[PDB]
């Protein structure tokens, strides 16, 4: 993510899910999320596989006693 | 003959398990090149496996409840030796399985004879099995329509009677669908039943595993004999045991049965509705029961599979889209695309409609809609239309299904036969409360005994 | 969400992501996400309070037996 | 006095639970000009409730373990009558608290009484309580720093000698930093030990609420008062209360325990290494530990912090983010933005982390880092500088606390005064295996003993 593609992003991102944003807080949006976005590269570099599955998994009710 | 039947034969001696091993091997060879259900036969493992029951029998053995009976597994399932599929080429590269999926080994120890694996839609995403690396799987019915899916081979094997049992997946609708399309019975069990282990995943909040089978004891046997706790496997809840055969024929007396309306009514075309009201009558329910926010449920579902879905192939759409199912990979991408909004919203609704859902079923043992609404389309469908309204064919076949997998509620796909259908199948769907599966069954079982629910053999 | 937003999104999100997209793609991408974008909006209907919780909530460890 | 002073002190009849009250709220009266600790004090309720201690006594009834002892808590946990800010204005308009949070029920039941409501970081995001709405907290030992945060205004009230027991939160650092910067005792239970019922959430997979005190024992009296499964709580898993006071007093002998490099080596400054060096030769701690993934463990938690926060709060950054904190509106923001895929991977890695630190936890019974890489800068900072590196200050102060609440690990938070400090306090982390929060507690207690940690004045 260059800090152009980054700038498009939030601006578009922001529109789509309702927050405006003047060109000065999308500025200021831009300067924490590229911050985040080396944090989550980071994330990228851990071998995950398919099977490796979410910290927690649905119950749909508790199982019942017997 | 079905499965109670076969097994017998096998445990009295009339026939070997070799020779039941063989004439299925025999129809998988004379009608496969046209259903293109199985993308791979196990012919050296089966053969090895009825080989060694026929031994165990003549040393005077007890034989295990499956002794001898043949199946098939969705090609997501790992099988010892073979590298899994999950309907995708991209996976043709990975390494064979060290170990079959635990579920096979559960039907293993319990006697069975594994014939191979089956087609299904690419990654689990889509409900008609329309695979463009593999070539579609047909309808034994009408080979010019579709099995549904995405267990489409799981559901085409057994209409097509090349094996009694066989095993899917369902996430959103994938055992319900091609139980409803094919004309046999489904399973879904309650979410955290059945051992996940050894299988390829979709979407790790919602998937399912379950049986396909020629008769509800099919379901029955098969189910008992997978069920246990599994502490390697994260998705599993269940802490022992609840066997299902022994009060299979139990009946209904005494149940309050109902029929769900507004969505599931809706949603539901002609054929469907008339399923639902013999089924209905049959079963003694007259009640009109709403559930709870069905169409956000859907919503919510159809949420979280996407962005799960998607996700979970990030690397590959990164490097190599181009080698995706082209049905298929535009979706994965929206679901890459979705905002976590979308998603964490979805997942704090899932809260409140598990409660909901709980609730519903503290006045209710089974409740009943229809399992698709509309009967098999021709391969190749883009829209089908329902009520008057149109909708695109692919999402459309889990219109009914997908908010009651969300909530992980047991269901039986019952087989039925409505009258104004080009002589076309559509299923029914027996809807129990969590961990209640055993009164899915038993309700199947009143629809089996009356012939209102059956295979065409 | 108007179509001109969404294709801004599409655009700049596939490229944030890392799915470079061709303008036929793109297209078809954004069809299924404006589908998807009407069933998040039914989502938002459902009234719901700091403390309505997602569905589950981490676990440690299993909580020691005695 | 210190908190097992005054508990003893009204429990013998020396002195009254309405001078205990009145002393404090004196206290308050002549110091929170400065220090700005707290948003609200309930003066009638402090003063009904240690009069009907009195009264108790008066009967000669046998009083409960903390009767008389004044406390305050963080303004996010709900307080009966009082409209719950957690340190916006934004919810000003909403409707009072119909109940006490459950927290609070459980002291009030354990004879505490009740001063008020305390400054915090705007919706708990921040590590430093500079809050635009209500001002800055300050800290007590040097009024132009900053007191910490999110959880400042219960940092800096036991510091100033205000209140002896505070309540807070920590998500990700929360408790821990303002233990640190205001030289108190703090303790993070284990997640899911404590109810989080009737508190402003703020991320709902992270968590945790948990007291800071004047002393060791206030940690352990107020946790024990405070344990106990809450049906109603989602987040809750502790099945039984597991007392902590009766061992306090058990000493270490034959436990293991380690020094943390790494990462938290290399984030840690002159004074916060020093102070990890005197706190491990006094528990006899010389094994250098490796913590597994601690810097991906931080940007998981990060991760998953900025878009469930972000997303909760999704209908007022839509029509009034102005009307938000300045410091933080654009981190939240942020946060909504985030890419799904990035939520969804840092929970799956979330499992593969829970494993390992459980697996570490195998071999050690202990271990300790700082836990914040320097003592309090200067309220305004925007940049700091540990060990010639640049960081901007509010993300940094938990660099070395955000690794170990993902894991949703005990820690105690013990202060400590280094050389070469300006004579301000820095704290060391005592870290156990999820669920033995008495391991914590019984090393913080060694430390006390020795003189090692401690308050000043
Ligand atoms: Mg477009
Ligand atoms: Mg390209
Ligand atoms: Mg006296």
């Amino acid at each position: 993510m260059t800090e152009t593609e980054i700038f498009a992003y939030i601006e578009a991102a922001s529109i789509a899910i309702g927050i405006p944003l003047e060109p000065a807080r999308a500025r200021a949006v831009a300067h924490h999320f590229s911050r985040t976005a080396l944090l989550a590269e980071m994330l990228e570099s851990v071998p995950l596989s398919p099977e490796s599955e979410l910290a927690e998994i649905y119950r749909p009710a508790p199982f019942p006693a017997e | 003959m079905k499965t109670v039947e076969i097994i017998e034969g096998i445990a009295s001696g009339r026939t070997s398990a070799r020779d039941v091993c063989e004439e299925a091997l025999a129809t998988i060879g004379a009608t496969d090149g046209l259903i293109n259900a199985f993308t791979c036969r196990t012919v050296e493992r089966a053969r090895a496996e009825a080989d060694a029951i026929d031994v165990r029998r003549a040393r005077g053995e007890v034989l295990p409840p499956l002794a001898g009976l043949p199946y098939a597994v969705k090609n997501l399932f790992d099988i010892e030796g073979v590298t899994t599929l999950a309907g995708s080429k991209i996976n043709r590269t990975l390494p064979p399985a060290r170990a079959d999926a635990v579920l096979v080994q559960r039907l293993k120890a319990a006697g069975a004879v594994l014939l191979g694996g089956l087609n299904m839609d690419e990654f689990a995403y889509g409900f008609t099995t329309e695979n463009t690396h593999y070539g579609p799987t047909r309808n034994p019915h009408d080979t010019g329509r579709i099995a549904g899916g995405s267990s489409g081979g799981s559901g085409a094997a057994i209409a097509a009677g090349q094996v009694p049992l066989s095993l899917g997946s369902d996430t959103n609708g994938s055992i319900r669908v091609p139980a409803s399309l094919c004309g046999v019975w489904g399973l879904k069990p309650t979410f955290g039943r059945l051992s996940r282990r050894g299988t390829y995943p979709f979407v790790h909040s919602i998937d399912h595993l379950g049986p396909l089978a020629d008769s509800v004891e099919g379901l029955a046997l098969a189910y008992d004999a997978m069920q246990g706790p599994d502490p390697l496997d994260p998705g599993c809840s269940a802490s022992r045991i609840q066997p299902s055969v022994p009060v299979l024929s139990q009946g209904i007396a005494g149940l309050r049965i109902g029929v769900l309306g507004g969505w599931f009514r809706d949603n539901a075309g002609p054929a469907a509705r008339a399923a639902v009201d013999v089924a209905a009558l049959t079963l003694g329910a007259s009640e009109v029961v709403m559930w709870p926010d069905a169409e956000i449920g859907r919503a919510a579902a159809f949420v979280i599979t996407a962005s799960e879905g998607g996700c979970l192939h990030l690397d590959d759409l990164r490097i190599r889209p181009q080698d995706f199912e082209p049905l298929s990979v535009d979706r994965f991408i929206s679901g890459v695309l979705q905002p976590v909004a979308w998603y964490l919203r979805a997942q704090r609704f899932r809260r409140v409609y598990r409660d909901k859902v709980n609730a519903l079923f503290r006045d209710w043992d089974i409740l009943i809609a229809p399992a698709t609404p509309i009967s098999a389309p021709a391969i190749g469908t883009e829209w089908i239309e329902v009520n008057g309204t149109r909708h695109p064919c692919r999402p459309a076949m889990g219109l009914l299904t997908q908010p009651v997998s969300f909530a992980g509620c047991p269901v039986v796909a019952a087989p039925t036969w409505p009258g104004e259908n080009d002589g076309m199948p559509i299923g029914v769907q027996l809807i129990a409360a969590p961990w209640n599966e055993s009164l899915c069954l038993r309700a199947g079982k009143v629809l089996q005994d009356t012939g209102i629910a059956r295979l065409k053999c």
